[PDB]
């Protein structure tokens, strides 16, 4: 019962973290690698919209 | 999947005739159904055209007026009566179904045709009729009066394999896209007015004639013709 | 368009008729909601899911229930919600009226109007005429309360009182509640909830008219 | 010159309300059961008063061969749209008595499209009759005494003995339903009230009297000046009206 | 021995917390401060379809970024073309009160599910040119919530028994069970690799599942009320929880803690459904207010609004090539906005 908490936590405890820092620039090079390829973030011209 | 056709004799010329196809094995009510007939020694021609729930009707110019398609959906039967039979009409006519949704594959089953002895428009040329060819690779071309390319973004062109004996079975639709069957060995490409039809490793029960159908308009025209003999 | 378009077209218009046709044969009923606890009798007062069908003076209704802090949302175009209470254990009384003042005051009933059913009111009176139990052991407030046999009717009147108060507390005249005093022998259920929905119709009506 | 002091203030008045009416019946029909009335007689009150305001301008100046033919034409114009918005005034009271009458009927055995039904038989029918009166009745068209008596006799028997009946009993059965149903309600609904005796006192007082008038005329004939202040009294009436409509059957 | 037990969870969890405290050493606001700001977007709607006579409840979109299917109390699922407005096909169910709705990515089956508590797999592409169900799958306990394919034979299912499960569907009965969650699972996103999956539920935490070894890697716990959508970012390291709280919230894998609360001080309606964009700059939100609302998703600003719907948004969808935005609503219309 609180056995099963025990372990989950255990499991959960030991766990390779890295600091937000990284994180968040790892995110924000996603963000800015893939702009140019988004067709809401910049319009779409009337030629390249299929609606 | 079953369509099964009837009718068919020796007819007097100016006589009038009704050709009854039965259906069984799938959804007929949701399927546009197709008359095509052949002549003895000729190609595949259209000649006629229900849609499903009966809503749109068309005919070919040689058969239009003394033509009559209609069909009974309780019954599962599709019917083609015809009167003023002429001599030009001698055929076995070939019973089709087509269903027209997105990313569908219309003429996909072709049904066993009775044969009636009866005692602009979109040109389609297939110039090899007959390549001489077990285990190598052929290929077939088509070509168009105009571009089959249309506004969005749909090419229509059809193959179809018409082997010795038996009903022509669909290869291809809209010129690149294999159907529900047939090996990935065929497979077809071209642009506008320029067409073809590429097969790797022909096998046995892999001869007969290939026929390419236009759809961008009404009506449906055929080629003569490549045929493809070991 | 080409010929495939307008083919998948015409497939699309008889789609929208056939989805028109089941919109109408799907109007023609009246979509209930039956809830209570357990050992209420839910299941005889009409006598994952089960659906029932019943019919009164030629109108169609469609009770569901479940074998609810989230699901409820599914529910907020229903004609009514039945709620059922029993009214012979007053152990558990409290327990009910708490639950009734969860749905009452749920965020997507707040136009839903809800149907009580008292069960097992041939069983208050057994109770309250033997004198085993006694309702001022739980609610304080019976000895100090009289009716606007006789003292059955009085407790009777005083659970009846309790439910239709938290009904009154917030319902801002949106949706309102009707209490119904039932049996398990009793008949006349379907004829109550067929005059509580043409009550309830009748104000929805007045409603899309921004009048009522 | 008593006689035409009034002439002014009243026109003015007309001229006013009317396009006020017009501007109002343009909103509500710009921002759009109940929708499909509501437009139609919007777009009814807008014909008319827009013809309203055309007839006073018209007649602010002397009359002229094509004046006049315009004026003819403004005229029949305005009371076809007069006839439409008392028909569809009609429709929403008998509308509203069948959804307090009957509740669930109206709510599941009611066609998805009797409004559009019904707006459609009131264009038309009354297109038809007022069509009928305007070729028999206009001064430039195939005029004739018995034929413009017999086609007003039959329009204003219409009007005063089918449609303002069905509209005086049916908003009163809504009011009695109602009241008998609402004697055990924690609202003791009072908009309603206010808005039901607000549609049939606007008909009745502010709707009816032009076609009173034109049907006094006929009979029991009055002096010049009693017709000239009836009427003038009467085209701003059915202004208030027109403008009033909108109202009560958008805002409240 | 409970009180030991229960001791050591809370020396565990106060572990844990003290381990993501180290990691925080400078928030994303800080970090994201100095990018451009994306500025308004004005995304009008460009397709509205309807059809459905009740409210939307769930819609998902396939993978040629085409074709959608979408679920309502009707009782039907609706297979649009996009591009055209026409209905491919209608599905009637068994049972109408559906809640979740799955396109396949091969785009050969369809899944919905709801009260009945049953997930049901319909073959689109077939002979007989109709859509048949070709397998239902039973065994959860309450209703599903949320439902998406891994592949034609692999599904995962979010359940009101606190429970997520993966089915083998040619054989129909459950491979693996998620277990740990203590509220109703009420969103379900599957990873951009399929190899984990990350679960939102009615007790305000997320659990991030391994399908292979179906284990809960982490578990997240921000939120003061329960959590109604969760999203990837398409990096797969991140996802988004929207809640009754009226917030949204980005939660990184890596750091193992939360990153961003999308809140304003206007917003007191629940969130319903979460969606990004292809790059992950917007962070598309469905609220109760009947309305949408894009979140620049680094640096927490409404970029703009989806004012189109006269009820609730229900659910939400992006497509894959990122072309066009899905919102349905219960007012029973869908719109594609772009
Ligand atoms: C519905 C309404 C208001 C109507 O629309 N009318 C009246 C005005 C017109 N009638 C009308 N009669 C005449 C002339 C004319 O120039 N016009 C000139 C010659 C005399 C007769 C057209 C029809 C109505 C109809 C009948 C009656 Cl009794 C009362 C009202």
């Amino acid at each position: 019962q609180a056995r099963k908490l025990v372990e989950q936590l255990k499991m959960e405890a030991n766990i390779d973290r890295i600091k937000v820092s990284k994180a968040a620039a790892d995110l924000m090079a996603y963000c800015e690698a893939h702009a140019k390829e988004d067709p809401l973030l910049t319009p779409v011209p009337a030629s390249e919209n299929p609606f | 999947v079953q369509l099964v056709e009837s009718g068919g004799g020796l007819v007097q010329p100016g006589g009038s005739r009704k050709l009854s196809c039965s259906a069984s094995g799938f959804a007929f009510s949701s399927f546009g159904m197709h008359w095509v007939r052949q002549a003895p020694e000729k190609g595949l021609e259209w000649v006629a055209y229900i849609s499903s729930g009966s809503g749109t009707i068309y005919y070919a110019d040689t058969v239009k007026g003394r033509f009559t398609i209609s069909r009974d959906d309780p019954k599962n039967t599709l019917f083609l009566q015809m009167t003023s039979l002429r001599s030009e009409d001698t055929a076995m006519y070939y019973c089709v179904r087509s269903i027209y949704y997105y990313g569908s594959s219309p003429f996909d089953f072709w049904g066993q045709g009775t044969t009636l002895t009866v005692s602009s428009d979109i040109v389609m040329t297939q110039a090899t009729s007959s390549v001489p060819v077990p285990g190598e690779s052929v290929s077939i071309s088509c070509r168009s009066s105009k571009s089959l390319l249309h506004s969005n973004g749909n090419t229509y062109l059809y193959w179809f394999l018409q082997r010795p004996g038996q009903s022509p079975q669909l290869l291809i639709y809209r010129m690149s896209n294999l159907a529900s069957g047939v090996p990935d060995r065929f497979s077809g490409s071209g642009s506008g007015t320029a067409f073809t039809l590429t097969i790797s490793r022909l096998e046995a029960e892999d001869v007969g004639v290939y026929y390419c159908m236009q759809h961008l308009e009404y009506p449906l025209t055929f080629g003569a013709g490549t045929k493809l003999e070991l | 368009v080409s010929a495939e378009d307008k083919a998948a077209a015409e497939r699309s218009k008889m789609i929208d008729k056939n989805l028109r046709e089941d919109g109408e044969k799907a109007r023609r009923t009246l979509r209930l909601l039956l809830l209570g606890a357990d050992n209420s009798g839910k299941s005889t007062i009409v006598k994952g899911i089960f659906e029932t069908k019943f019919q009164v003076d030629k109108v169609n209704f469609h009770m569901f229930d479940v074998g609810r802090r989230k699901w409820i949302q599914c529910f907020n175009d229903v004609t009514a919600i039945i709620f059922v209470v029993d009214s012979s254990d007053y152990n558990r009384l409290q327990e009910a009226l708490n639950d009734f003042k969860s749905i009452w005051n749920n965020r997507w009933l707040r136009t839903i109007s809800v149907i009580l059913f008292l069960n097992k009111q041939d069983l208050l009176a057994e109770k309250v005429l033997a004198g085993k139990s006694k309702i001022e052991d739980y609610f304080p407030e019976f000895a100090r309360y009289t009716t606007p046999d006789p003292r059955v009717t009085r407790a009777k009147y005083f659970i009846r009182k309790e439910f239709v108060d938290i009904s009154t507390a917030s319902g801002d005249g949106r949706h309102i509640c009707y209490p119904h005093f039932t049996c398990a022998v009793d008949t006349e259920n379907a004829r109550r909830i067929f005059n509580d929905c043409k009550d309830i119709i009748l104000q929805m009506n007045l409603r899309e008219y921004n009048l009522v | 010159s008593t006689v035409h002091t009034a002439y002014l203030v009243l026109s003015s008045l007309a001229m006013f309300t009317c396009l006020c009416g017009m501007a109002g019946n343009s909103m509500v029909i710009w921002l759009l059961p109940f929708c499909i009335y509501i437009l139609n007689l919007a777009a009814a009150d807008l014909l008319f008063l827009f013809s309203m305001a055309s007839t006073l301008s018209l007649e602010t100046q002397p009359l002229v061969n094509t004046t006049d033919k315009v004026h003819e034409l403004m005229k029949r114009l305005m009371y076809f749209a007069y006839t439409v918005g008392l028909s569809l005034l009609t429709a929403i009271s008998t509308q509203r008595c069948l959804s307090v009458l009957f509740p669930i009927w109206f709510k599941c055995h009611r066609p998805r499209h009797l409004s559009a039904w019904v707006c459609g038989l009131l264009w038309t029918l009354c297109l038809l009759m007022n069509g009928l009166t305007s070729s028999f009745c206009s001064k430039f068209l195939k005029f004739n005494e018995d034929r413009c008596f017999r086609v007003d006799m039959v329009q204003a028997a219409l009007i005063m003995g089918v449609l303002t009946p069905v509209m005086t009993l049916s908003s009163l059965t809504l009011f009695v339903w109602v009241r008998r149903s609402s004697q055990q309600w924690r609202r003791q609904p009072t908009r309603l009230f206010v808005v039901v005796l607000a549609s049939v006192l606007v008909f009745l007082i502010c709707s009816l009297p032009l076609s009173i008038y034109w049907f006094v005329l006929y009979w029991l004939s009055l002096p010049p000046e009693m017709q000239v202040l009836c009427f003038s009294l009467s085209r701003l009436s059915s202004s208030v009206s027109s403008s009033a409509n909108p109202v009560i059957y958008f805002l409240v | 021995e409970l009180d030991q037990l229960r001791q050591e969870a809370e020396q565990l969890k106060n572990q844990i917390r003290d381990a993501r405290k180290a990691c925080a050493d400078a928030t994303l606001s800080q970090i994201t401060n100095n990018i451009d700001p994306v500025g308004r977007i004005q995304m009008r709607t460009r397709r509205t379809l309807r059809g459905h006579l009740a409210k939307i409840y769930a819609m998902h979109w396939g993978t040629d970024s085409r074709l959608l299917v979408s679920a309502s109390q009707d009782g039907k699922l609706i297979i649009w073309d996009s591009y055209t407005t026409n209905k491919v096909h209608a599905i009637p169910l068994r049972s109408s009160w559906v809640m979740t709705c799955a396109y396949a990515p091969s785009g050969n089956y369809v899944a919905c599910g709801g009260l009945d508590n049953i997930c049901s797999i319909y073959n689109l592409k077939t002979r007989e040119g109709n859509v048949r169900v070709s397998r239902e799958l039973a065994g959860h306990t309450g209703y599903l919530s949320c439902c998406r394919f891994l592949d034609d034979n692999q599904i995962v299912t979010s359940s009101g028994d606190t429970t997520c499960a993966l089915w083998d569907i040619e054989t129909g009965q459950q491979t693996t069970t998620f277990t740990g969650h203590t509220g109703d699972v009420m969103s379900l996103s599957l990873a951009p690799d399929t190899r984990l999956f990350v679960s939102g539920a009615c007790d305000a935490s997320a659990k991030l599942w391994d399908v292979r070894e179906g284990m809960c890697r982490q578990t997240f716990t921000g939120h003061e009320s329960d959590i109604n959508a969760i999203c990837f970012f398409p990096n797969g390291n991140a996802f988004a929880t929207g809640s009754d709280d009226a917030t949204c919230r980005l939660f990184d894998l890596r750091a193992d803690q939360e990153l961003m609360t999308y809140s304003h001080d206007n917003i007191i309606c629940g969130i319903t459904s979460v969606s990004f964009s292809k790059s992950g700059r917007l962070l598309l939100a469905g609220y109760d207010d009947f309305n949408c609302n894009v979140w620049d998703a680094l640096k927490a600003d409404r970029a703009g609004v989806l004012a189109g719907h006269d009820n609730r948004v229900s659910c939400l969808g992006v497509t894959d090539d990122g072309m066009a935005v899905a919102t349905g609503s219960w007012d029973s219309f869908l719109k594609i906005w772009n």
